[PDB]
């Protein structure tokens, strides 16, 4: 067609009206966000791990509707820069390594990497093996591996006392990664992994984009082994990624269901079904 | 109420209390050494307990040096024109092999403080049941001196009471004397 003015009014008039409709459709969502994860979580509790690049509108929705769902959130766990770069990755195996350990705790001998052993020590300070042979891990016991990782820079958390043990865990992190920045996947997807078998399940969440290499979300979906291990939400930015990261939660805690969803790449569905 | 017969039956009973103290302080004895026993074979896992630490605590020093000796082989290595380009063809083609040495020993380390780990509370349940041990040869030695109490209070009791008994005796055959003299 050669009618580039009518062709620019119509095109401004339809995408003005999805605009509308999506409104609708988001505010729709946020309406019945309750009703949706009505007793997803009950008698649970969430550790949330966050990145650098992680929204704080996106943890405090989580963090709410983990609250809709019966549940709690025992502390939010802020992974530093140092942390997620991966250059300081002796010092951080050599803080892990140590008399930090809680006596009679085992650390996991099979991947070697700063994000695993990260993710496998701060699993055994938070989480609750679903294995009821497994240590149950002293107040004292687990403000020793924090204080340790937040005075060595790795981590940062809210709040500084009292942290109880929870039963699953979410990972947030921003949308795409810049190439630069590619080595914040790698530690980021296996530090989540190495959470999932410490507690009852881990999923890792994402903004729009991060469903794209190098990012953390992207990483774990074409590594078949993290693919098993843990689930991901690649558009944690929008509200049904949102309500999605609870009823996975839900899925991972009941029955250790692992799935991929979202809009984005790899994504097997946008939501549970 | 005053008759030798009272008395007598009075020493009798007394008597029985103190050969139950004996019992007593027999049996409470037997405790305290047994006790003893205890405290000694629980010193001797606590001190063995800390021998298996210290053991493994030196081969996680080993490991930790291991993992630093490696890392200063190639970090020395990597430290003219030709020559440069040299150095980054050597060290780009041994990458994959260095990494692999690396984990190697790194995974290593993790099982000589997951060793350490297990033997740190092994020390503490050791050292937890010395001291459980020592609690019990305590109460057992307090309780041991309270029946050796009550037991040295009954015997000035029965002293006392048979001394009574066998001054009268004294008296009864002295006035059966006097009465039947006259």
């Amino acid at each position: 067609k050669r009618d580039l003015y009518t062709q620019i009014d119509r095109l401004t008039d339809q995408r003005d009206a999805l605009r509308e409709k999506l409104s609708a459709a988001d505010n729709f969502d946020i309406q019945v966000g309750s009703r949706i994860v009505h007793d997803a979580l009950v008698g649970k509790s969430v550790v949330i791990f966050r990145t650098p690049d992680a929204h704080d509108d996106d943890i405090a929705a989580v963090s709410k509707i983990v609250g809709q769902a019966g549940g709690a959130v025992t502390a939010t766990v802020s992974l530093t820069q140092e942390f997620v770069e991966a250059n300081s990755a002796e010092k951080l195996r050599s803080v892990v390594n140590s008399s930090i350990l809680p006596a009679g705790s085992q650390l996991s001998t099979k991947l070697v990497d700063q994000g695993s052993q990260a993710g496998d020590l701060l699993g055994i300070a938070l989480l609750s093996n679903a294995d009821p042979a497994a240590p149950t891990v002293e107040q004292a016991q687990r403000d020793t591996v924090l204080a340790a990782l937040r005075e060595t820079g790795f981590i940062t958390y809210q709040p500084r006392d009292r942290i109880g043990t929870a039963n699953a865990t979410v990972v947030v992190t921003g949308g795409a990664l810049s190439t630069d920045a590619g080595n914040q996947g790698v530690s980021v997807a296996r530090f989540a992994a190495a959470l999932a078998p410490r507690g009852s399940g881990t999923l890792l969440a994402g903004r729009d984009g991060s469903a794209n290499r190098p990012a953390a979300v992207a990483v774990t979906r074409a590594d078949a082994d993290m693919a098993a291990e843990i689930s991901t939400v690649d558009d944690i930015d929008a509200e049904p990624g949102r309500i999605t990261v609870i009823l996975a939660l839900h899925d991972l805690i009941n029955g250790g269901h692992v799935g991929h969803y979202g809009t984005g790449h790899g994504a097997m569905s946008v939501t549970v079904s | 109420t005053d008759t030798i017969a009272a008395l007598i039956a009075d020493v009798a009973k007394a008597n029985q209390r103190l050969q139950d103290l004996s019992d007593e302080v027999q049996a409470e004895q037997e405790s305290v050494n047994k006790a003893m026993v205890d405290v000694e074979t629980a010193r001797d896992n606590a001190a063995a307990a800390e021998d298996d630490l210290e053991v493994s605590q030196r081969a996680v020093k080993d490991a930790n040096a291991a993992i630093a000796a490696a890392q200063h082989r190639f970090d020395t290595f990597a430290a003219s024109p030709d020559e440069i380009i040299a150095t980054v063809t050597a060290a780009k083609t041994l990458s994959a092999s260095s990494q692999a040495v690396m984990a190697n020993l790194q995974r290593a380390r993790t099982e000589r403080v997951n060793t350490e780990s297990a033997a740190r509370l092994a020390k503490q349940k050791a050292d937890k049941a010395a001291a459980d041990a020592k609690a019990s040869q305590d109460a057992a030695v307090a309780a041991l001196t309270e029946t050796r109490r009550k037991f040295d209070e009954q015997r000035e009791e029965v002293q006392r009471l048979a001394a009574e008994r066998d001054a009268a005796q004294a008296r009864l055959q002295a006035a059966r004397l006097v009465a039947w003299s006259s």
